[PDB]
RNA sequence: GCGGGGUGGAGCAGCCUGGUAGCUCGUCGGGCUCAUAACCCGAAGGUCGUCGGUUCAAAUCCGGCCCCCGCAACCA
RNA sequence: AGCCAGGAUGUUGGCUUAGAAGCAGCCAUCAUUUAAAGAAAGCGUAAUAGCUCACUGGUCGAGUCGGCCUGCGCGGAAGAU
């Protein structure tokens, strides 16, 4: 999990959405595009 | 056309020298041997090994498919030299030389390599000259030495240039450093480096008797000059602090005193004499970057005096080139090459041992 | 058949062409000598008309760095 | 912060007061000597730290920049 | 959007490289088979391979796309009784 301001999709499999108020980047393919906006 | 055959000889011994040298039947089979063991599937079991086979079967393969054309293309040469000497053909007899002269440029690359092998062959290089134990006749041997040495860069194109000496006094000079310029002028000077043995009657003996002396050249590259590399902020630790022995209520409560810690090394300055902590970290800083620059200047003085005690003295056995002008001899120790021309040598033929050097590698 | 890079090297009498193709020529070839290659690969070469392989291999020599 | 300096290879002058570079050693050539030193007779070598300004004209006057020196840096 | 087919050839374009096959680069970057198939956009292989995908066909049957101006909100946002 990647924690910072700046939450981007990083590949063509990253999804953004957000749970819970919290932006959120969720990838299918790469656990390392894991990402939380904080 | 002669000449073409000795050119075409002399190739041939050049190859041979080449795979004897290098040993190609020792190569051959050690580059069959890496064969055998690529095609076997463990081989890539260990990446690191088999990327060193890798690397070595393209080596091998390059040594060995350069021999294995270069010999074809000799005999093809050989050939059509006889074809074109028959035929009268003047347009094959050049067509023949220009493919010679190709093949010739290319196994000259291949020498080339093997002569300059070295790191820093390729740069400019420094000649220092020392007289020895002949005293003041070791001294107009070490200027027969630099006269000598001197031609020989003339003969090769470098440029020279002398940046310090020290005269004799009575004659000669007590040491000379010069400076040579050109292409690979490191790896054509690196073997000249040693003592070298004179054997003449002295001019300056009353008797006239035949005295032996000993000059010292060594030969050293050109080192670049170091990059300056800034202090990374990160490989520091800043501590500030309460100065000793503070006086007043202010003193005593502020942190002015700093210390600097270099965590890759562990040296440590530290600084207290102002009052500011401003002043006092800048001063810190300035001793950190001058420790460090003394560590690296520390570490090239022990490289430097290991090179001098490495260095023989200029005294009896220590000759590997020895000049017996009596004997009208001349013969380096170190690969037995022997000439009559002492005038010759002394006006610059040092072609003859510095390749007989370079071949033997 | 065999490649067809080779035997554009063969016509040639070139070793190596790839470096630097456009910015200088390293080598060239005649249509003519594409052409007569291209005849003698048909049975493998997808194609009746003759024409389009000889452009095919033209084509092919563009790419290795000859200019026609 | 306040003062000084930087000129043939070395050490010193010339700056103040603009026009002009000197001394001692050192280097080079010729002598003397069997030879070297010493000695004797001749020569050469600095466009003045680095830029800029001012001036008809700058080693010189002014201003930066670099190096070197001194002092000062306190009550706290 | 999914979903079903496909998603070719010269050709691994050559060099430099240790190897370089679309996918280290350099370096050209074309024509052919046509419905379309990049001398490859990504993943991936030591390299291939492989996995996609761009492209395109076929079933389902109304929207879909992503910029511009603007109002109000969301994250970024840790301190000591
Ligand atoms: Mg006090
Ligand atoms: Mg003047
Ligand atoms: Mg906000
Ligand atoms: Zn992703």
């Amino acid at each position: 999990m990647k924690v910072r301001a700046s939450v981007k999709k990083l590949c063509r499999n990253c999804k953004i959405v957000k749970r819970d108020g919290v932006i959120r980047v969720i990838c299918s393919a790469e656990p390392k595009h894991k990402q939380r906006q904080g | 056309i002669n000449p073409v055959n000795n050119r075409i000889q002399d190739l041939t011994e050049r190859s041979d020298v080449l795979r004897g040298y290098l040993d190609y039947d020792a190569k051959k089979e050690r580059l069959e041997e890496v064969n055998a063991e690529l095609e076997q599937p463990d081989v890539w079991n260990e990446p690191e090994r088999a990327q060193a086979l890798g690397k070595e079967r393209s080596s091998l393969e390059a040594v060995v498919d350069t021999l294995d054309q270069m010999k074809q293309g000799l005999e093809d040469v050989s050939g059509l030299l006889e074809l074109a000497v028959e035929a009268d053909d003047e347009e094959t007899f050049n067509e023949a030389v220009a493919e010679l002269d190709a093949l010739e440029e290319k196994l000259a690359q291949l020498e080339f390599r093997r002569m300059f092998s070295g790191e820093y062959d390729s740069a400019d290089c420094y000649l220092d000259i020392q007289a020895g134990s002949g005293g003041t006749e070791a001294q107009d041997w070490a200027s027969m030495l630099e006269r000598m040495y001197l031609r020989w860069a003339e003969s090769r194109g470098f440029k020279t240039e002398i940046i310090k000496e020290s005269e004799g006094e009575v004659a000669g000079i007590k040491s000379v450093t010069i400076k040579i310029s050109g292409d690979y002028a490191y790896g054509w000077l690196r073997t000249e480096t040693g003592v070298h043995r004179l054997v003449r009657k002295s001019p300056f003996d009353s008797g006239g008797r035949r005295h032996t002396s000993f000059s010292s050249a060594f030969v050293y590259p050109e080192v670049d000059d170091d990059i300056d590399i800034e202090i990374n902020p990160a490989d520091l630790r800043i501590d500030v602090y309460r100065t000793s022995g503070a006086g007043g209520q202010h003193v005593n409560r502020t942190e002015s005193a700093v210390r600097i810690t270099h965590i890759p090394t562990g040296i440590v300055t530290q600084c207290q004499n102002d009052r500011s902590q401003h002043k006092n970290k800048d001063q810190a800083m300035k001793q950190m970057k001058a420790k460090l620059y003394e560590l690296e200047m520390q570490k090239k003085n022990a490289e430097k005096q290991a090179m001098e005690d490495n260095k023989s003295d200029i005294g009896w056995g220590s000759q590997i080139r020895s000049y017996v002008l009596d004997d009208s001899r001349i013969k380096d120790l170190r690969t037995g090459v022997e000439t009559r021309n002492t005038q010759a040598v002394l006006d610059g033929s040092l072609d003859q041992f510095i390749e007989a050097s370079l071949k033997a590698g | 058949t065999p490649p067809a890079a080779v035997l554009l090297k063969k016509a040639a009498g070139i070793k190596s062409g790839s470096g630097k193709p456009n910015k200088d020529k390293v080598g060239k070839i005649s249509r003519a000598q594409l052409q007569e290659i291209a005849q003698t690969k048909a049975a493998d070469m997808t194609g009746a008309d003759i024409e389009a392989m000889t452009r095919s291999i033209e084509g092919t020599a563009r790419s290795m760095g000859l200019v026609v």
